[PDB]
RNA sequence: UUAAGUUAUUAAGGGCGCACGGUGGAUGCCUUGGCACUAGAAGCCGAUGAAGGACGUUACUAACGACGAUAUGCUUUGGGGA
RNA sequence: CCGAUAGUGAACCAGUACCGUGAGGGAAAGGUGAAAAGCACCCCGGAAGGGGAGUGAAAUAGAACCUGAAACCGUGUGCUU
RNA sequence: ACCCUUGGUCAGGUUGAAGUUCAGGUAACACUGAAUGGAGGACCGAACCGACUUACGUUGAAAAGUGAGCGGAUGAACUGA
RNA sequence: CAAUGGUAGGAGAGCGUUCUAAGGGCGUUGAAGCAUGAUCGUAAGGACAUGUGGAGCGCUUAGAAGUGAGAAUGCCGGUGUGAGUAGCGAAAGACGGGUGAGAAUCCCGUCCACCGAUUGACUAAGGUUUCCAGAGGAAGGCUCGUCCGCUCUGGGUUAGUCGGGUCCUAAGCUGAGGCCGACAGGCGUAGGCGAUGGAUAACAGGUUGAUAUUCCUGUACCACCUAUAUCGA
RNA sequence: AGAUAUAGGUGCCCGUACCGCAAACCGACACAGGUAGUCAAGAUGAGAAUUCUAAGGUGAGCGAGCGAACUCUCGUUAAGGAACUCGGCAAAAUGACCCCGUAACUUCGGGAGAAGGGGUGCUCUUUAGGGUUAACGCCCAGAAGAGCCGCAGUGAAUAGGCCCAAGCGACUGUUUAUCAAAAACACAGGUCUCUGCUAAACCGUAAGGUGAUGUAUAGGGGCUGACGCCUGCCCGGUG
RNA sequence: CCUAAGGUAGCGAAAUUCCUUGUCGGGUAAGUUCCGACCCGCACGAAAGGCGUAACGAUUUGGGCACUGUCUCAACGAGAGACUCGGUGAAAUCAUAGUACCUGUGAAGAUGCAGGUUACCCGCGACAGGACGGAAAGACCCCGUGGAGCUUUACUGUAGCC
RNA sequence: UUGGCACCUCGAUGUCGGCUCAUCGCAUCCUGGGGCUGUAGUCGGUCCCAAGGGUUGGGCUGUUCGCCCAUUAAAGCGGUACGCGAGCUGGGUUCAGAACGUCGUGAGACAGUUCGGUCCCUAUCCGUCGUGGGCGUAGGAAAUUUGAGAGGAGCUGUCCUUAACCGGGAUGGACAUACCUCUGGUGUACCAGUUGUCGUGCCAACGGCAUAGCUGGGUAGCUAUGUGUGGACGGGAUAAGUGCUGAAAGCAUCUAAGCAUGAAGCCCCCCUCAAGAUGAGAUUUCCCAACUUCGGUUAUAAGAUCCCUCAAAGAUGAUGAGGUUAAUAGGUUCGAGGUGGAAGCAUGGUGACAUGUGGAGCUGACGAAUACUAAUCGAUCGAAGACUUAAU
């Protein structure tokens, strides 16, 4: 019901290994060299 | 069926919101669940008004709403006139479809998925 | 080319050392403020309306001082001299 | 004798914020530079913030503005797993 | 919590006390019928006031609550200044 | 030659920290503090070099003490862990257009929903500017925000008749003289204060962004005053 | 006692904004709590109940997905039907109006809504009256017949489960704000006792008061606790 | 023989009866509870009343009818949280931690000690056997020449009253 | 078990009974195997080997025990903090109220009864149930696999025949497991009947709200109480036993050497998991160049992935079906199953209503067709095979 140690420094960024986030799909536009995400519109002069 | 987050009584009365507002529109932004959902019912409805008859125009009014439609110059037209006149006739030699689903990026404050439901 | 044997590359992350940053307000120096006293002088104020306050007054005015409808001051006597 | 956790509760608009029906209880909070000379003008931005230019011995001395420790949070890497 | 002074609140329905009048009956009473009358710390049930059961809540929405049922409701009632 | 494990305790010799005396020194050509280093002494500890820092500080002998911290469920500050975890406080929204640097959340529209012996309209108490119009987005708002009961600078409350005083009194509270009591004071008469009660002359319509039986229009009523027997405890 | 009917004007001070069953008030919060009074429409109804709406107001100051376990709040369930459990706890069932019926026991008031049964929708015929009015009208109620539909007619919502027997307290009422609502406290009645009035009793140092603007059919204290039938013996000890 | 006098009526295995689940009858297939009777009343009894009693009770006890997911014995469906993504973001606790198991050992019940057995490095959803898990300087028990409220024929006083 | 001791814990190591879930011992309750009997048979009594599995529902009581009722092959006995309260309950027992008997001058009390009465915690680590990512397994991949090791399963009534053993049959109980054809349950975007009220201007048709308003059916999926299957037949080695040959010991003796026989138990046989089994195994398929400063490096290959349409899979991720050279979802068309005669119209009736047109009309998940809409264009990863020795 309540930790019975600290956790350690170590221990900690242990468990964040696997916490944090991935870059978009996000080609490039044949309309306008940009970039887009997959399978969407293009933010910029919206072709698809 | 997707049930969308409501409740069964508010889930129909959502869609029956959401045809009608395609149906006046003809184009809307939506999330991307209510427009998967949305599509078949405003497409079961195209073919009651490409059907034609009587029994079928009282089939779509327990659907659509009681809005009206301000055309040019002032003659107005209701939302299930717009349906069995207009809607049901450049979509007579179609066979299936009628509908169009585009996909847009997440908006701002959650990050729902967008979309727009066109005519075609 | 086959068999038998042996050992190496990795690092999602972590460890130690080193560099460079951020947070934070210890330490050093500093002083307007207090602490303990000594010598001298006072040791009372009030119906002639006190101690303590309220509300006001500036060319513009929340707030502190100042002071009262003569209000961010008035007269007179004496210092002082931009 | 003290030197901002000390010395008065109070070095600062302190018996004040605040707490309590009331009697009453009762804090935290100092430091630009010799001199404001307190960054004209350009650039990114809605602004905040910033990079230059300039004032100054000095601007991490730019108004929370003398020095700036530790715990804590990061970025790069030599050896290691 | 008790009290003092002066105010206010109590949807709707049900029962049918004592007294009266009639008619009958008697020496006369007494009596027993029928209407009438509208008593009560009466009955049923909202507002209002209470708190018997259970579930939920238990770093609560809440330092005594909420949902569903429950008791009293013209009185030794409730409540304001 | 011989001795030297040690708790409670006894005894001895020292190291370092602030301030004072005397002596002699060092400092803008950079003191103290801070940081780093592979240095020295038997220990507590002492130097030296560099970096930062910007004005004071060591040494010798003696003196005097608020003289040394790892523990007190110690006191104050500020930073972790738990952890991107619990929660985000009863109930329905959708789409269109607009505004903006930025829109699920702001404004307008349509439809749909919910309360309606009340989620409507008044009004005591209490609170004291939250009211209105322009502007803003640091913080507050359990998200966002272009918005707000939040911030900024300008405004807003009108009475002979409404409610209270210039009228009355109840419970209570006070009380000249008075009666009582170590003091302080307690009690009490005439007389006063005191509504939650009694008395008491105004109605309908229009109007502002914000007030109205108060302002405006229309029509009234009450008290007093002056011009043209009665008063009476 | 006493004393000597029109015409023009004058009318002061304080409150007045806004919230006010609420995000402006009391709860440290833009908190599911608390907060006197007035007004209060239509259909349905005895109704200020119930369900749906008006005038008017509001959409709840985190969302989007997915539709695992387990926790919560709600709906349904073959066959059985309290075997569950300390205990039918919880849930289910009853439920409105109308008619017929209704036991012991009793303080003659009750018990009693005892129990136990039956009815209830709509259409069309014909039929007796009762509010208001010169009539027509306009409202409010009944009775008998002949049919029509469904699984079902208070077709939804709201509205007692009953019975048998035993202990306790007569009864309505009150109580441990926040673990106990009761067999505990009150009570109507009963009894003993003290008190002749500046009363006993009680508050206070006293003065002044309550008792009581009362007077033994009155007042204070102790015990008992409706009503029915009753309440035996002991005065040695203590008061 | 004793005493002031020795318990009357009515009730009785009881809100009282220890022995005790007394005995007998009734109710159930099976009844320590319940109802009726019995009297051997550990230890009822007459205004700290005895015995009876219609009505009334969110009172206690026992049995019937109806009725049911209470149960045999569970199954499916709806919504809130949980769960994935975007926004915002705590608390208790904490000597430092790279924190297996078994049989031993030991302040005599070991993640950490010995001898063996087993185990590549880092997450996420779940369950609660241990960490003598957290919370509150045990309230039980004993002890202080500790405290406090209450009692009286403890002691010593005292307001009052005669 | 009742105790003796007082060594651990007073800055807390939570009682009794019951519930849920178990796990170990054997001093065996049943079932398996045997020796002796005062064993004729059927039933026994006793002692030995044996822990594989099994080992019940109620009445009374808070009870644990115990007594009863009705069953069973049987109703075993013990340990695990008298197992299990950060899994549950809270009935007994020792909190504050009140009462009876009793004791006390009393306040009070029990040498006793009675009615009432607050069980908190968001899992940090080991543990254990699931499910992913990284690296390794000397080139990079895609499949199929061996099985070192591990976990499951193991129960036994009655009847017929032989006619009490040994032999043969047929059917049950209780437990496991997979599945939805059947009988049933549920089935909130399926069809129908119906009440009140507000709406779409009215009639007729319909919509909101009332627990999904209520009621009668019900497809897929998920399900038991439904439907199928299982513990079969056997091998190896043994236990208590029974023996044969046979001496130490000129005989005897199951034992010392030899040799057999012998149990629901042991190791297999059956069923699942299993190369992180660092000892990382094996089969048959696919791909295999340019450049250096000769150290090595790039992109690419075969293969995947991102992203998107999905479900038979699912908390997520993973697994599976597909991405235009396309049937993966939606729509469309035709069906299966479910409901049970739509609307409009005409006729009959005075009317409520009935009949016909017509097994009508609607219909979510199930079976087939069809590119009409969306799975667009793209992007990231991913090999050139080390040196020793021995044979070719
Ligand atoms: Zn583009």
């Amino acid at each position: 019901a309540v930790p019975k140690r600290r956790t350690s420094k170590t221990r900690k960024n242990k468990r964040r290994t696997h916490f944090k986030i991935s870059v978009p799909g996000m080609t490039e536009c044949p309309n306008c060299g940009e970039y887009k995400l997959s399978h969407r519109v293009c933010k910029n002069c919206g072709s698809y | 069926y997707r049930k969308l987050g409501r409740t069964s009584d508010q889930r129909k009365a959502m869609l029956r919101d959401l045809a009608t507002s395609l149906i006046i529109s003809e184009r809307i932004e939506t999330t991307e669940a209510r427009a998967k959902e949305v599509r078949s019912v405003v497409e079961k409805l195209i073919t009651l008004g490409k059907k034609g008859d009587l029994a079928s125009r009282r089939n779509a009014a327990k659907t659509l709403r009681n809005v009206e439609i301000l055309n040019e110059d002032e003659t107005t037209q209701t939302a299930l006139q717009k349906l069995f006149g207009e809607i049901a006739e450049r979509y007579t030699e179609r066979q299936g479809g009628y509908t169009r689903i585009l996909k847009q990026g997440p908006r701002r404050g959650d990050g729902a998925e967008s979309v727009i439901i066109e005519l075609v």
